[PDB]
Formats: C-alpha cells, structure tokens, sequence
C-alpha cells in the first residue's frame, strides 16, 4: 500500500500553552489529590501551578519544527529565504519571514497526514476519582492527558480562578469532558474499529 | 478521641462517640475555621484553626495574639523614643509614622 | 498583596547628577523604565531599630 | 445606511479573475449590461438566469428604479473604474457620494451557490495582503525554497532547456490558471463538456482534494487573532511608569495638537548666537529653536526615511523637556512579555528606534507587573522617579489565556488577573456531517 | 438583558445590599442605627465639589474581559486594593460610555467585548449614562485631574454623621464615631461591602431620572452611608477600643477628616496614596451625581 | 535569596502509532 | 540675570513637615503635601507650581533634597535656598567654565560653607556661521544668583 497517512498516538496539537511563572509564589497548603485524579488532572496542575504569571497559546514549536524551516523563537513564524530581495543577500531579522513563516504554518498544516491510533488508556474505577474528575472523565481516557484549564476545577488553590472556572463549566454553553465519547462513527470498521476520544 | 469514630473496632466506645457527636450540644471540628479576625492583617493576614489542644493553653494562645494585634505600635513611637534620647534638635526620618 | 521577602529585581538606576550649568542630550536615552535619581549617595537610612 | 447596506459593487478586473470563468463553468448566459434604458424586470430576468446576481456596467446614468432595486436585492454591479462612480447613477435623493463607500472582501461562497466551484475564502486574500510585491523572479524562489523545505529536485522547473539556445527560464506565475483546450489558432476556447473532461472542468488551484480539506482548517489557524504577533507602530512618551498591564498605551491628553511629521516642519535657524534645529508649529507657524518650551504635539511619523540624527534627536528630546507624544507607525516588532522577575535582558537606545532600518524586526520586551509584591513597610523611600518611553500601539497580550495565577487576600482575584476563556474548555461534538461544534448555547 | 425596573435595579431581591453584625445578616441601615457621636471642637463645612473634568479615557480596545465592578469595590472597600488606576479597565469603560458599543455588562460585574448572549446584562443605555460619568475615574491618577483628597470628605462625613440639621446647615461638628462591636468588625464590614454588586447602585444612580431616582435617594441612603463608612474607617486618623461594662466599643476618629494615613492596621482597611486619589475621584463623582 | 522567573511549555508525547500482535475481541 | 517665578507659581515656606514617606502603588515615595489644598503627592512629576524658599537647610533628610530637586526638574519648582552664602566669578566666554557646584553640595552642605559659583558673560560669545548644520544638545542652567 501507499503510505498516505502517518499513523500516531496521542498527536500533538498546532497550539500549546505556553507559561512564565513567577517562583516566589507558592501556596504554603499542600492539596494531596488521589494517585489517579494526579494521573488525569496532573499535567495540567503542574502546568497551571502558583506563580503562572502568564499563560500564553503558541504555535507548537515541536510541530512547526525547523525541518519545516520554522523559527518560532520570538512570538511569531519566520521563515528565511522565501520572499526575499533578489540579487542582494536578504537582512536578517527581517519581518517578511513573518509572512514567509505563516506559508510554512499554512503549507504544514496543509500536508499534515497523521492519522490518529488510540494510545495507551486507563479506565479509571469512579471510587478513586474525586467526583469532578468523574464528570469530566468517560469511562477511559489516554494516558498521555494534555492540559487543558477546565481540569483544574476543585484542583487549583488561587481561588477566584477556581470560581471561574466552576462558573464557565456549569454554565450550559460548555462542557468540558475526557476520553472515549459516543461518536456517530462508532463501531464503523476499517479493519480496526474507529472511535471517539 | 472524636476522631476514633468509625475507626476504633472497640464498639461500645464508637457507639457512645456517635452518640456525643450528634448530640447537638457538641461538634467536633478541625483545621482551618471562619474566625471573626479572618483577612486581618498584621505583616502577615490572621487565620484560625480548630487544633486539637488543651483549652487552657488554646485560651492563652488566643490571648497572646490578640495582644499583639491590639498593641498598635508604629514607627513613629520609637521615633519618639529616640527623640527623646537624643540632642535637643535632631531630626528624625525614614519609615512612614503609619 | 503580600510583603516581598525575596529580593526583588529592579529597574536599573541612572544616576543623573545635575549642576551648576550642563549640556543635556537626549540621543541614546533608555526607553525601559530606568529611575533616574540625582544625588550620589542615598543609603541614607543606617540607624536599624531592633 | 449600515456601512454593510448600500450599493454592491466591484472593478471588472476582479471579475475576471474569480466570477467570470465560474460563470462559464455552470453554464449560464453572460450577465447583462446596465445601460441607461435598464428596467428592473431585465435586471430580475438576468440575475435568475445567471444564478450569480451580478451585472456588468454598460454606459449611461442608471435610473433610479433600477438603483433601488439593484441596492435592496444586493446585486453586483461590475464597474470598469471607480472614477466618478456617483454619475454612473442618478441620485434622486442625492446621498450618495463619491467617498461615501466601504471596501470589503466578498467571499465567492456567498455569491455563487454551488459549492463544487469554490475552495478558499477571504483568508487566502489577507494574507496575500502581507505579502510583499512579487516579481516572476521573487515567485519561482519561493516556490523553489518551498520545494527545498519539503525535499522536491525542482529543477528545470519553468525551465526550457533548448540544445542550441541553452536554459530559458519562464515565469512560474500562473496564479488562478485553468486547463483549457485552444484552437490551432492559439486562442482559448470555452470548456465544453462535449470534448474535454471533467477532471480539466476547474482546476482546483492544482491541489488534492484532501489538501483542500486542510487548507481550510490552515487558513483559519492563520487568519486566527492569536497567532497575529507582528505588532506595528510604537508611542514614544516621556511618563512614569504605573500600569502593570503591558497592553497600556497612554491616552494622549486634551490640549495635543496632531502634527504629522513632515521634513518641512524642523530647520535650521539662528536663535540666541546657535545654530539651533528649529520646530515650526504648524497651527501657529511659530518657530521653536529650543526642545523645550514647545506646544504639546501629537507628532505621528509614517517614515522615518530621510529623517537627520539632528532632528530625530530633537524630537526625542521634545519628547521629554516639552511632552510630545510622538508616534512612529513605520515600527513593526515582536513583544516578549516578561515577569517582573526576569526583568528586562533587552535595552532600547531612543536612537535605536529611531534608527532601525524600515522592514527589519524590532524586538521589544514588555513587564507584566503584575504579579509584584508589595513593598516592605520599612524598605527607604525612593527619591527619585520610574519613567518610561516606549509604549505599544495595539494591544499585545492576545496570545495570553490565563493571567495571574495567584491569591489576592485568599478570595479576592488580583485586578487585571485572566481566567481562560470559556471555549477554551467546550469540547463540544461532530456535526452530522463531522465537523467539530461548540456545545449549544441556549437548549434550542 | 434584564430591563431596568421603575424602581430601578436595587429593587430586585437580586442585588440586596446586605451585611453581617457579628455573623448574622442584616440591612446597612440597622448597622447604622449602632453608630454614636461624640463631637469635638472642630467644625468641618462642606464646599462646593469641583465640577467634574469632561475627559473620558480614550476608548481603545483592550483583550479579555474586565472585571469592572470587582475593580471598584475592591479599590474602595478591599483590603489592600491593587493597581487601582491602571487605565485599560476605564478604557473598556469608556468604550461602554459610547451610543452603539457592541460591548455589554453583565450582572455579574463583568464587561465582554462580545455579545455573549448567555449571560444577562444591564440595559445598554444605562450602562452609556453610567459609563459617561465613571469612566472618569480612569483619570484618577492623572494630575491635571484629581480630586480634591481632603475637602470632599466632609461631605462624607455630612453624608455619615449627620443630623438633618447639620445637613441642611452644611456644617457639623467634627465627630468621633463609635459602637457595641465584635472583634475584626471593620474588616468583615469591608468584607461584607466588598462583595456588595456596587453596579446595580451607581446604574441606577446615574440612569434614573426625577421622582423615581429622588425616591432612590432615600431608599438607598443607608447604603451609600455605609460605602461612607467604610471609607472613612479607612482614613480615620485613629481608631480604638473601649472596655465598658464587658462590652467593647470600637471607636474611630475622626470622621469626615481625612488624615492621607498610608500604612495599613488591624483595625481598618488603609488606602496608600492611589487607592486615595482613586477614592477621591469616585466621591467627587459619586457625590457630583448625588447632589442635583 | 534573589526571586526568579522561569517557564513551561506541555510537551510533544507523539509516538508513531505501536503495533500489538494481540487482539481486543472475537 | 535673576530669572523671575513665572505667574501662577505659589509660595511655599520650606518644613520638614511637608515631606514624608508613604505608600504610592508598590512603592515607599517620598511624598509631598502641598500646604494649600494639602493634596499629597506621591510623585515629582505631577507636582503643583512651587516657589519654594528654603530658609534653612538643616535638618533636611537627603532624600528629601533630592526629592526637592528633581521637583526642580519634573514639575519645573522654583526652590530659593536663603541659607547659603558664595563668591561668584564672572568668567568670559573665551575661558569657559572651570568648577562646577553639583546640587547635591550646594543642598547638603553645613551652613558656613563658602560656594564659589562661575558665570559666563555670554555678550562676547563668537556668532555661528551663517550655513553650519546645527549642533545637538542644550546648555542648561540649575542654581541663580538672587542678587546682582
């Protein structure tokens, strides 16, 4: 067969966050989550710890990599010798790599053919789950759990954000929620069933 | 020993802990609690916590503090202090008198 | 809100210290704060009270 | 009338290029003419032949009638030019005006039903705005570098290669190009589906479908706010520094006067036995030898082309000794957000901004001081002042999702703290079809 | 949207104004009712408010959603408030101050750039007249525009202590407030104010108009007597306890004299020099709209 | 004890798909 | 030349009072209260008009100088020191200036001191020719005699 895809697990995604922490803040209490909601809700907490002065959404470096000839060093793409002047050697730190980089976003993105293989999971037991972690989860969810901000819900200890965030999830308009999901694809087969995370 | 309910195997004695603890009259309670002194601040903010203590030794903990916290001495006390220990027109300056 | 404890960083500080007369140029002038502050010698402040 | 609401109308050159061989695809009679003697019902009969609701400018003022209809119907109208656009039309109620228009982007997708003809949107069209003016030459080393980024041997690529004339390179540009049958004579002919096949009815940019499907999802990622970290244009003013928010652009005050920078305005003159680089203000025509004691001026400064050190440095120090507020629009830089622990590893000279060669990338770094504790009740006074230059134009931080995430008090947020946005955490469903969705908003 | 009742919003049970007395709820003006005076030999004698300047900050747009009414509150009432005056807050403010401003402010205090349907939000046309005033306190800071930080609070005090008489009079005796108290009273006071939706008050006080916001005066005196309070608690030169007959007597003084105290206490909430140029621009406008 | 900046950003974890030899159902 | 207080400008007597620390947004400013309207500020740059005469400098924190010039600077304050006496030498525009009083002397020096303060008699300076490009930078003048 042809390979027209890339297959992958647990892909990575065009955006990630990005964040500075500021290291004198530390809360002197210390939360002590179940060894599983720390498996689920772990990476994002030790990602949106204390001190996070800022929390940014970057192009993924590790995407967009050099190989693509991508420089997302400073804020933006850059890509050298695309639009470049003809006959002289191009300056550097020039700003039309910028618009020479976002052809390199829109190109890669263009071509990305990976093509998602569920990776390793865990159905976690609802009794080890601190319940928020329970309404979030379905049933199973990938080991590999990105951050994501909603999951720290009942987790943080800066507490307006965690008032915030409990007010943005019960709100209607939006429901965070992890792992395997009722997809209308569920159970096609293409020699391996197809499902929803 | 409001802790050893349902937890001591000895069971006329969690029986009899249940029974004082959900008597109305008494509530046992631990860690931090909403004290009337809560966001205080005196360099750092006041908290209260329900230790497990003697009452005698919480009473004069308690009575300490407030000490400090009433006390209400500024710089410019000690400015005062020094002014009088000192040559007739000295100036003083430095901290704000608050 | 509360009392740094850490030393924390700080803005550099020019120290501009004006005359009788001077010439004053503005050619290379640093753009991110700087705090300018005129006099020499300004620990001023010794006598620690325990 | 909504800047949306009016009359639609567009050059015939953008006709060509996108509605006109669309047109011939789906095989329609050609739009008509909208000469003077255009009745409504004509245009009606036209725009239901065509599917398209377009007509082309003929000759002649256009009657009113059909100007109401053409405005309530959103027709478009094809003009040669926009010289005198408003006596191409007889204005009964005389509102509208030669400068009184708004230019937008008009998706083809919004004119044209059938989706099978239609593969981007505006995005391509913004992005090509960045791009800088390409000559033939310029093109094919893009496309040859973007073959090197991806491992391609493009050579003699656009390339003759003759015996006896040797190498002949041609242009690689053939942007919105067709496969098309001519007749002997070397003329195009009309793509008639009697002959030629399906495969060469529209090209489709030359792309696999598939790669269509994720140019889509490309495009949006660009055209995206988030990722738009190319600033322009920078405030220079002489202030104290007190708002902790990086995006703080300082109002410019009540008594300003606007004055674009121009080189007439600055001169030599003789003042006080000196050869002194004299501002004139142009409100006044005063004369101003001296930086200070200069009227307070909103100076803006498109280019800083042939600008002298003399008069860059008097402007900066007129920023100072008499508060100008002046604005360089020619600037275009990255902004690092630093905490105010690390501080600032970067140090902008005034004359570096004022110097920087135009289309090189400034790099400026901007403190979130925010998360700064308060000052110990007994640290010295500090007797002299923080002051601060450079400031932004646009707001900054639109990458940031979460700010400040710390305490304030134990309850309170920090003012100017960020909780992430709500959609940062939907995740919603597939569409009957499988695109991705939002959860619903209200249960309907 | 919810539309603006006659009454305007402080009618709805929603935005009650309330606050504990030694933990339990009760209205500000039951509070008020502890209060007792002991004037002295000095006499404040209020005058005329400088005329607010007519400078909105400029509108710019700004990125994510402020958090206008915590803001406030905070600055006025919080204990040690923050970065009072940095602009961009005043700047969505004064982008909610213009005729078609896509922007709205939700009940929960905050502003959104968007029309984000599901959160109710106050009438836009209150939010215009409320804006076009207090977008105003974005210039706080700015020198060409503070307010008067000493003056105006004799109008505080006026508005605190006292009698019809004295207010009519349009001056009183300088007075030392005091009451029956709890420990920590003042700052669960502050606590209790705070959290006070301060929004539906000040919409109100500069959306109504003639009989209805006349009536609004008098219904909301209490409230805006203790906002009053707590400031001045905030700048009392001093403030003390009593020991009488077991029961303690918190005691500040003096009210309505501002004394530019900086350095925070137990006792109180202490404004440092912003939180009083910010306090000082809010009473100048906040009594600007109260007195006409 | 000076104060201190630092950062993070969440890494990349995508291992090319695995290839069990076990099979899930019948 | 004594430069007159532009209109508009008021008196304020020198006193230790005037001045202290205090908070202003995350910092101990040493700030000033202006004895009229009694207004704080925090602040040189925003500070009201002010010819302040200093009739004695004893006494005076240092940062308060400080504070005082750069007062000088950022608000353009007019401060007349009474206590201080110095000879002055008229010098010509041929020899150029020789010693300089830094501010910080003249400030915080003991009373008693002597300061020799020069001044240029600008009448015999040479004219600039007539097509030579303008030279940057500014001649600027701190510290006046009040006397001829």
């Amino acid at each position: 067969l042809s390979d027209d895809f890339k297959q992958i697990s647990d892909p990575k995604g065009y955006l990630t966050y990005s964040v500075k922490y500021e290291d004198q803040f530390t809360k002197k209490d210390k939360l002590r989550a179940s060894e599983a909601d720390d498996r689920i809700v772990g990476p994002t907490v030790n990602l949106f710890k204390y001190g996070a002065a800022v929390v940014n959404i970057d192009l993924n470096r590790d995407f967009f990599d050099t190989a693509t000839g991508i420089d997302l060093t400073k804020g933006i793409p850059l890509v050298q010798d695309l639009l470049v002047p003809i006959g002289v050697t191009a300056g550097a730190e020039q700003s039309a790599e910028y618009v020479s980089g976002l052809l390199m976003v829109l190109f890669k993105v263009m071509t990305d053919n990976r093509l998602v293989i569920v990776g390793e999971t865990t159905t976690p037991m609802s009794n080890t789950l601190s319940t928020v972690v329970n309404n979030v989860l379905r049933t199973t969810y990938h080991n590999n759990v990105g951050v994501n901000p909603a999951l720290l819900r009942d987790f943080t200890q800066v507490n307006w954000l965690n008032r915030d965030i409990t007010n943005m999830l019960q709100q209607a308009g939006t429901k965070y929620g992890l792992g395997l999901t009722e997809t209308r694809l569920d159970y096609v087969r293409l020699v391996k069933t197809i499902v929803g995370h | 020993p409001a802790l050893l309910r349902d937890f001591t195997q000895v069971n006329w004695l969690n029986r009899d802990i249940t029974n004082m603890l959900q008597q109305a009259g008494t509530k046992y309670g631990l860690g931090l609690t909403e004290t009337r002194l809560d966001y205080v601040r005196l360099v750092k903010t006041i908290v209260g916590h329900a230790l497990n203590i003697d009452h005698f030794a919480a009473s004069v903990l308690n009575i300490n503090l407030r000490a400090l916290m009433e006390a209400n001495v500024t710089a410019d006390d000690r400015i005062k202090a020094l002014q009088a220990h000192s040559m007739i027109s000295t100036q003083f300056h430095g901290p704000n008198q608050g | 809100d509360d009392v740094g404890i850490m030393q924390q960083k700080k803005p550099p500080t020019v120290v501009q210290s004006r005359t009788d007369v001077f010439n004053e140029q503005f050619a290379n002038e640093a753009l991110h704060p700087t705090t300018k502050v005129i006099f020499n010698g300004l620990d001023v402040n010794t006598e620690v009270q325990p | 009338d909504d800047l949306d609401e009016g009359i639609r109308m567009t050059t015939y050159d953008q006709y060509l290029s996108h509605i006109r061989e669309r047109l011939h695809i789906t095989n329609v009679p050609d739009p008509i003419y909208i000469t003077g003697a255009s009745t409504p019902d004509q245009i009606a009969a036209s725009v239901q032949a065509t599917h398209v609701a377009v007509v082309l400018y003929q000759s002649g003022v256009i009657n009113g009638p059909a100007s109401t209809y053409l405005r309530e119907n959103e027709v478009l109208v094809v003009m040669p030019d926009y010289y005198d656009v408003v006596s191409r039309f007889a204005n009964a109620n005389l509102q509208m005006n030669n400068n009184r228009y708004h230019e937008s982007v008009l998706e083809i997708a919004d004119i044209f039903d059938q989706a099978d003809f239609i593969q981007t949107s505006d995005a391509v069209r913004q992005l090509r705005a960045l791009m800088p003016t390409l000559s033939t030459s310029q093109i094919r080393h893009a496309i040859e570098r973007i073959a090197q980024i991806t491992d391609v041997d493009s050579t003699d690529y656009g390339k003759l290669t003759l015996r006896f004339l040797g190498t002949l390179t041609r242009s690689l540009k053939m942007q919105n190009a067709q496969i098309r049958r001519i007749r002997p004579d070397g003329t195009v002919l009309r793509y008639d589906d009697q002959i030629d096949i399906e495969a060469f009815r529209w090209s489709r940019y030359f792309l696999d479908e598939l790669q269509l499907r994720r140019l889509s999802v490309g495009l949006r990622l660009i055209t995206n706010p988030r990722i738009a970290r190319r600033f322009n244009g920078v405030r220079i003013m002489y202030l104290t520094d007190d708002d902790p928010d990086p995006d703080f652009v300082p109002d410019v005050p009540e008594g300003y006067v606007a004055v674009q920078y121009a080189h007439r305005l600055f001169s030599s003159s003789l003042a006080n036995k000196r050869n002194r680089v004299t501002y004139t203000h142009p409100p006044t025509g005063m004369a101003y030898p001296s930086p200070t004691g200069r009227p307070h001026v909103h100076m803006t400064i498109n280019e800083r082309a042939g600008m002298s050190k003399l008069v860059a440095d008097n402007i900066i120090a007129s920023v100072i000794k008499s508060n100008w507020v002046v604005d360089i629009l020619d600037i275009e830089y990255t902004a690092e957000v630093m905490t105010p622990s690390e501080g600032y590893t970067q140090h902008v000279d005034a004359e570096s901004i004022m110097t920087a060669p135009k289309g090189k990338l400034f790099h400026l770094q901007f403190m979130d001081g925010l998360l700064r504790p308060e000052p110990s009740a007994f640290d010295p006074p500090a007797s002299g002042e923080d002051m601060r230059l450079i400031y932004p134009l646009q707001p900054i931080s639109v990458a940031r999702s979460m700010r400040a995430i710390v305490n304030h008090n134990e309850v309170d947020r920090p003012r100017g703290a960020v909780a992430p946005s709500s959609y940062e955490m939907d995740t919603g469903t597939l569409s009957r079809n499988g695109d991705l969705l939002y959860s619903p908003v209200a249960n309907g | 949207m919810l539309q603006q009742p006659t009454g305007g919003y402080t009618t709805l049970e929603q935005f009650a104004f309330t606050i504990r007395n030694d933990g339990t709820n009760a209205t500000p003006t039951q509070f008020l009712q502890l209060l007792s005076y002991e004037a002295t030999e000095n006499e404040l004698v209020k005058k005329t408010i400088p005329t607010p300047e007519t400078h909105l900050p400029s509108a710019r747009n700004v990125p994510g959603n402020v958090y206008i009414e915590d803001a406030i509150t905070q600055a006025l009432f919080g204990i040690s408030a923050q970065n009072v005056n940095a602009h961009g807050y005043f700047s969505r403010l004064s982008a909610l101050a213009l005729p078609n401003t896509s922007a709205r402010l939700g009940l929960d205090g905050v502003i959104y750039n968007s029309e984000t349907i599901n959160i109710p939000f106050y009438d836009p046309a209150a939010v215009a007249n409320f804006a076009a005033t207090y977008a105003k306190l974005g210039n706080a800071s700015t020198p060409r525009y503070r307010a008067d930080m000493i003056d105006i609070y004799a109008h505080v005090g006026l508005e605190l202590a006292g009698t019809d008489a004295e207010r009519a009079a349009g001056v009183m005796p300088v007075k030392r407030a005091k009451f029956d108290s709890w420990e920590g009273s003042l700052i669960s006071l502050s606590r209790d104010v705070v959290n006070w939706k301060i929004l539906a008050f000040l919409i109100d006080l500069c959306s109504l108009e003639g009989e209805a916001l006349r009536a609004f005066k008098t219904r909301n005196r209490d409230v805006f007597r203790m906002m009053l309070f707590i400031m001045s608690t905030a700048v009392a030169a001093n403030v003390v306890n009593r020991k009488v007959t077991k029961r303690v007597d918190r005691v500040l003084e003096y009210i309505g004299v501002n004394s530019m105290r900086t350095a925070g206490r137990t006792a109180t909430i202490t404004y440092d020099l912003s939180r009083h140029e910010f306090a000082a621009k809010f009473l100048q406008l906040t009594f600007t709209r109260w007195n006409a | 004890k000076i104060a201190t900046a630092s950062s993070a950003r969440q890494a990349d974890v995508e291992k090319p798909a695995d290839v069990t030899f076990t099979i899930e159902n019948v």
